[PDB]
């Protein structure tokens, strides 16, 4: 779902364009400002929390349960804004890197930071090595999907 | 069998088309006025984040506007009574009926 | 260099009006006589009404009537003012200084009042 | 016993704001055309702007018949300047009248020559002070005696506005000067 | 009051020859329809800087009061909302810079600043006087600096205000320069433009403030600092 | 086009002032000193516009009843205000003011005869 | 609707107001109404 | 994610444009603006009020009073009001 | 069209006088003379904007000033026009500027 489907959906088919109703009641000389937006590469951090200070930090899935947070990670995307006005200029395009939302992480999958660690490290993080994972954590509760 | 992949994928697309509407409607409002555009301001991060967070938490389906009864109880609190219990719930399979 | 531009201008004006003269049916001899003429021409008081207690705060008018001093005709780009100190950002530009003629495309500029 | 611990240092007046009504309607474009020390732009603002060297001042003349005079460093000179402006209007051929002259605002300043404690001043006068070191560098103090607005800077310099008469400046300063000396570094 | 209505099964519900099953829904709260609209703007802004839900509720509380006074009706609603948010952040004892509020809002620094002062006068309430320590945490985090450097910076800021070496100077400038000094005496170097981009302050204002603090640099460091770059080799400009 | 609209407004004003006398387009051009409007435009105004305008009546070679359907008489339409059982279907404040003099004096007098005013 | 009549009650709007009134009183007594949509709570659930 | 620049650049650009030429047309004109307005009404039989202010680049209250003096108004069932200047 | 300003110039005035000669001799019509003046304006404006490249710096004291109809009007005294190839001092100057 993360490695293919999410990237596929934002790359797929929603390019959009917009154009004000210029030359209203009068006008002529030119061609009604227009703007095009398209979304590309997508990025997904390791799960993060933000203290009231605003300081971002590595979250640990146990901390998420005792404080009732939500074990999720922030999502970012490449966005472009693209002008080929009706004449005077076709280039003036700008690259951005933008935060769009927070996606819940299923525990010990390739994006849940616990996967890269061994038995001793998980035991040191106070998260049991023999837990199976594969379940979301939302608002302090472990939430599992039924097939 | 619909697993997390096809369910979230339907769900995320639901969230993304809606976000797409909020950028369009915002940019349309800007152009009506004109010359004062920004792009991070048009996007509502809450739309994606909360729309999925809501679905997983409650158990409901869709963004609530397009019903919810067709995929009731697809999400659950993981039972953990005994290690075999947890392991069994992660291996649960369900089958829709009247 | 600059009479050349004036010469240049003679070229543009003459060519650009030919068709106009044609439209009036005026012969090209008149156009050339115009050009030749032109070229030869180129070279304590409780009373709220009486205010005579303040006479003479104004000066000679007088400065403007003559305008015998050299003149400058141009365009402005930016005009700025700070206290009695003035700042001028100008563009385009024909100057006449004591009989001779000068030109500029941009002028920048400072004065006090 | 003196009024304060070190008396005054004569705060000096720096700017005066007054208005006057000419009593009749005028044609500002003609004025602009005639005048030599003026400017007019309908596309920018409605009033015509004039400035004289005497006491060095500037005036705002409305089509309604009201004018405003600013810049004088004394009330007599502002009355003087306004009379001079009325004079040039007469000299244009217009029926100018010196009516409804009134001082609207006065601005003053002075220095105390020592650094001061502002965090304390705002602490001890929370009700009045509104120190915003982020935005404007100095402390804004709103007196309610001769209802005056003060600007106090860390160097010790002080500016005052909202006054209608000089005494209100000396009084407002006479109130604030001991407190300020009392937070001397 | 009243509930909403919608849809309508699939049996009937006039639209007769028309295509509008039964009837469209109706509004009921126009007079307040912009207070709900304020809350829509407040949570959005809030998420761009990721504040805890409690601050947002506090903001709703500040806004409700200011609206209810109508003592500043006419000024931009989004400006009033944005200023409420700024106040709420100081009252929560977690100050933010105005520059940070412009980043998330569509209202400029001038209007938020006006509304801020006006709201405090009108609401008869005052925030605490902001300090340098309040921002030390957030910046070092965005600069991925280790805990030890962050703590040195806090100490440097504290000493700097204590010795009154740069009086009058905005707390953001002193904060930016303390962080710069710290990062420059550690392995974790950072450029002026990089810090400037994060704090929002121009890098030349940092450069001046650093030039102001350099004469006494040795005295400002904690005795626990490991000096990766010695003062005797500390960069200057 | 504009000129004709200015003529109509002038014509209303002149009727208000009292000059209900019949006149011609040529006379209005003269009095307004706008004869240099051009014979083509003059004619088009005369023999298309000011004939399709229902406000003027053409008599022989001249225009009558000037600004609109009116009977004028010194705005002293007392019988008209009476108008037996018909009672005038209803008079308008705007028409009486346009008629000649301001209404107020007449209305005040009319309030002490048999008339009533409604804000409609 | 009372203020509406009292004032300048048109016609189509009165017919609309009657139809809306007819619906609300019916749905209060019975919200099942096979041939009609159901009165709902803001959360989405059907009104009881 | 989003740097703070005290004001949006483009907003500042809006300010830069606004701070050069203003729609605050001074009307000690009346006649020439009107002479132009007749010319405009020669171009089409009817106009909308939003464009009518737009084509005249001027304050609405004096024009509205002008439309009150000589003109007329008509809702063509399009909610939005439309005006004519015909003295007929 | 344009600033019409260049009609006040010597260049502009010598044209009008030349045109006036032609009108007294009735070789042309006033309407024709005006159209020639319009084309001269366009040509001289184009010539200024496209051909001219030199610049000049200036200083001095302001005596009087005026602004109306988008036209600036000054009169400076004791002016010093300074260039990298020229230097010019003058006691008084009148300046009209449009845009």
């Amino acid at each position: 779902f993360i490695q293919m489907s999410v990237q596929r959906i934002v790359e797929d088919a929603p390019p959009i364009d917009l154009q004000a109703e210029a030359q209203h009641a009068s006008g002529e000389v030119e061609e009604p400002p227009r703007y095009l937006l398209k979304f590309e590469q997508i990025y997904l951090s390791k799960p993060t929390h933000w203290e009231r200070d605003g300081a971002p930090s590595p979250m640990m899935p146990n901390e998420a349960r005792l404080r009732n947070l939500t074990y999720s990670a922030p999502l970012y995307v490449d966005i472009t804004k693209t002008v080929i006005k009706e004449g005077e200029e076709q280039l003036q395009t700008q690259h951005q890197k933008t935060f769009i939302g927070k996606i819940p992480i299923m525990l010990r999958s390739t994006y849940c930071l616990l996967n890269g660690l061994t038995d001793r490290d998980l035991c040191e993080l106070n998260e049991c090595p023999l837990d199976p994972g594969g379940y979301f954590i939302i608002n302090g509760s472990e939430k599992v999907l039924i097939a | 069998l619909d697993l997390a992949g096809p369910l979230l994928a339907f769900l995320f697309r639901g969230m993304f088309k809606n976000l797409l509407k909020e950028v369009r409607i915002y940019a349309q409002k800007f152009i009506d006025r004109g010359k004062d555009f920004n792009l991070e301001l048009a996007i509502k991060t809450r739309i994606i984040s909360d729309g999925l967070k809501y679905s997983l938490a409650t158990g409901n389906w869709g963004d609530q506007k397009k019903a919810h009864q067709a995929r009731a109880g697809v999400s659950q609190v993981l039972n953990r009574l005994t290690f075999a219990s947890t392991l069994s719930h992660l291996r649960r399979l369900n089958s829709p009926i009247g | 260099t600059v009479p050349k531009l004036y010469r240049s201008v003679i070229e543009d004006v003459i060519n650009d009006v030919r068709d106009i003269f044609l439209d009036d049916g005026v012969d090209e001899q008149v156009l050339m006589e115009l050009k030749t003429l032109w070229e030869n021409k180129l070279m304590g008081q409780v009373e709220e009404e009486p205010l005579n207690s303040e006479d003479d705060v104004s000066d000679e008018e007088g400065q403007e009537l003559f305008d015998t001093e050299n003149v400058v005709v141009c365009q402005y780009d930016k005009i700025h003012r700070s206290k009695n100190k003035w700042k001028f950002h100008l563009k385009d530009g024909i100057m006449n200084l004591n009989g001779r003629d000068y030109i500029f495309s941009k002028a920048i500029g400072d004065a006090e009042w | 016993t003196p009024a304060s611990e070190s008396s005054g240092i004569v705060p000096q007046l720096q700017n005066i704001v007054s208005t006057v009504n000419l009593g009749c309607k005028l044609d500002l474009k003609t004025i602009a055309l005639r005048a030599r020390n003026a400017e007019y732009n309908p596309k920018r603002f409605a009033a015509v702007i004039m400035r004289i060297r005497e006491p060095r001042t500037t005036a705002l003349i409305f089509s309604s018949g009201k004018m405003v005079c600013t810049g004088a460093k004394s009330e007599e000179q502002s009355r003087l300047a306004a009379r001079k402006y009325a004079r040039v209007v007469q000299k244009l051929g217009f029926p100018a009248k010196f009516l409804d002259f009134k001082i609207q605002n006065m601005v003053g300043s002075c220095d105390v020559k020592f650094p001061i404690r502002l965090e304390g001043l705002v602490l001890t006068h929370q009700q009045f002070s509104s120190y915003e070191p982020e935005l404007f560098p100095g402390l804004i103090y709103r007196m309610i005696k001769p209802r005056i607005v003060l600007l106090i800077f860390v160097s010790g310099k002080v500016v005052l506005t909202g006054a209608k008469v000089r005494a209100e400046i000396y009084e407002a300063f006479e109130n604030i000067y001991p407190i300020l000396k009392g937070f001397r570094k | 009051l009243s509930t909403m209505i919608g849809k309508g099964t699939g049996a009937a519900s006039f639209d007769e020859f028309g295509n509008s099953k039964y009837q469209n829904r109706r509004t009921m709260s126009s007079s307040d329809r912009a207070m709900m609209n304020a809350f829509k703007e407040i949570t959005t802004m809030a998420d761009r800087i990721n504040l805890p839900r409690n601050i947002v509720d506090r903001t709703n509380n500040l806004f409700k009061q200011v609206y209810e006074q109508k003592s500043l009706k006419g000024r931009a609603n989004d400006a009033i909302a944005s200023a409420c948010l700024y106040i709420a952040c100081r009252q929560e004892g977690v100050p933010r810079t105005f520059k940070e509020i412009c980043a998330v809002s569509r209202i400029s620094k001038k209007e938020i600043g006006r509304c801020f002062k006006l709201i405090l006068k009108a609401l008869e309430t005052s925030v605490d006087l902001i300090t340098t320590g309040d921002f030390m945490s957030r910046f070092c985090s965005n600069l991925c600096l280790p805990k030890q450097v962050q703590m040195a910076a806090t100490h440097i800021a504290r000493k700097a205000v204590e010795l009154d070496l740069v009086p009058g100077r905005s707390p953001i400038s002193v904060a930016a320069a303390a962080i710069y000094m710290a990062s420059q005496a550690s392995a974790e170097k950072r450029t002026q433009k990089e810090i400037g981009d994060i704090a929002g302050v121009a890098d030349v204002t940092i450069r001046q403030s650093y030039r102001l603090i350099y004469p006494r640099a040795p005295d400002l460091f904690p005795t626990d600092f490991k000096f990766d770059t010695p003062v005797d080799k500390l960069p200057q400009l | 086009f504009g000129v004709l609209a200015k003529i109509v407004n002038y014509m209303k004003t002149r009727h208000q002032r009292g000059d209900t006398h019949p006149l011609t387009l040529d006379e209005i051009l003269d009095e307004t000193q706008h004869l240099d409007i051009g014979l083509k435009q003059k004619q088009w105004l005369m023999t298309e516009a000011l004939v399709n305008n229902p406000k003027i009546e053409v008599i022989d070679g001249k225009y009558a009843f000037k600004p609109k359907y009116n009977v004028r008489d010194k705005k002293a339409l007392l019988r008209l205000l009476d108008q037996h059982d018909q009672r005038g279907l209803g008079g308008i404040l705007l028409e009486d003011i346009e008629e000649a003099l301001p209404n107020s004096q007449k209305a005040v007098k009319a309030l002490g005869d048999q008339i009533l005013f409604v804000n409609r | 609707l009372r203020r509406n009549e009292q004032n300048g009650a048109a016609a189509h709007v009165i017919a609309e107001d009657v139809k809306l009134l007819q619906f609300h009183v019916a749905t209060m007594v019975d919200n099942e109404l096979p041939g009609l949509p159901r009165a709902m709570q803001k959360s989405g659930r059907p009104l009881k | 994610t989003n740097y703070k620049p005290v004001a949006n650049h483009q907003y500042n650009i809006e300010y830069e444009r606004k701070k050069k030429e203003d729609g605050k047309r001074a009307r000690a004109d009346k006649q020439h603006v009107l002479d132009m307005l007749f010319s405009a009404f020669e171009k089409h039989q009817y106009y909308n009020l939003k464009d009518l202010v737009d084509i005249t680049k001027q304050p609405v209250v004096y024009l509205k009073e002008i439309l009150k003096e000589i003109g007329v108004q008509n809702v063509k069932g399009i909610h939005k009001n439309t005006w004519e200047l015909k003295p007929e | 069209m344009a600033y019409q300003l260049y009609r006040n110039t010597t260049l502009g005035n010598s044209l009008q006088e030349s045109l006036d000669e032609l009108i007294q001799s009735q070789q042309i019509t006033p309407q024709l003379a005006l159209q020639v003046l319009l084309q001269f304006d366009k040509a001289i404006n184009a010539a200024l904007a496209q051909r001219v490249r030199n610049r000049v710096n200036f200083r001095g004291s302001l005596n009087t000033y005026r602004f109306c109809d988008n036209v600036w009007t000054f009169v400076l005294n004791d002016v010093e026009f300074r260039e990298v190839t020229e230097l010019i001092k003058v006691d008084k100057v009148k300046i009209v500027a449009c845009d």
